[PDB]
């Protein structure tokens, strides 16, 4: 399952 | 509360009058919710994640209650796999990491 | 220590006796490091999130020190844009969220 919810502005 | 990390740190939120489940995410700059309607003006934005970039709608100054704590701030709406509470709102509710 | 969330929670880690900067990411199940030529056996894996999936190499039982706290477990390696410490190692160093 998707499991790495890194999120970054830009 | 104090939340350990053996399971995903999922909590209930209320936004636009509706309840949802969301992940407390220190790896996210911003808060990103799955497709939904929110009132008011929005701006098109892009954001990046582990797999690349997606398009989202940015709503500013949105009230959101997170595990009983009030926040008012920016909420992004788009094709995220999971609802994410990011640092923009974790800071508003006084959240820290501790070890 | 207590880490506030005004900025990205980047800390120093040691793997191979060498130092790197890594993001403490309560939104990650697993730990994934930027591409590096680590020795040992590995298995291919796909990890996903915002923007889709990336291909990574899975290494098992790799020691890793996070802010002076020893850990050992599964470490993924691949084209992540930033070194990420996920819950598999955050639990080992006794990390909690608190608000």
């Amino acid at each position: 399952r998707p499991g790495n919810f890194l999120q970054s502005r830009l | 509360p104090q939340i350990t990390l053996w399971k995903r740190p999922l909590v209930t939120i209320r936004i636009g009058g509706q309840l949802k489940e969301a992940l407390l995410n220190t790896g996210a700059d911003d808060t990103v919710l799955e497709e939904m309607n929110l009132p008011g003006k929005w701006k098109p934005k892009m954001i990046g994640g582990i797999g690349g970039f997606i398009k989202v709608r940015q709503y500013d100054q949105i009230p959101i209650e997170i595990c009983g704590h009030k926040v008012i701030g920016t909420v992004l709406v788009g094709p995220t796999p999971v609802n994410i509470i990011g640092r923009n709102l974790l800071t508003q509710i006084g959240c820290t990491l501790n070890f």
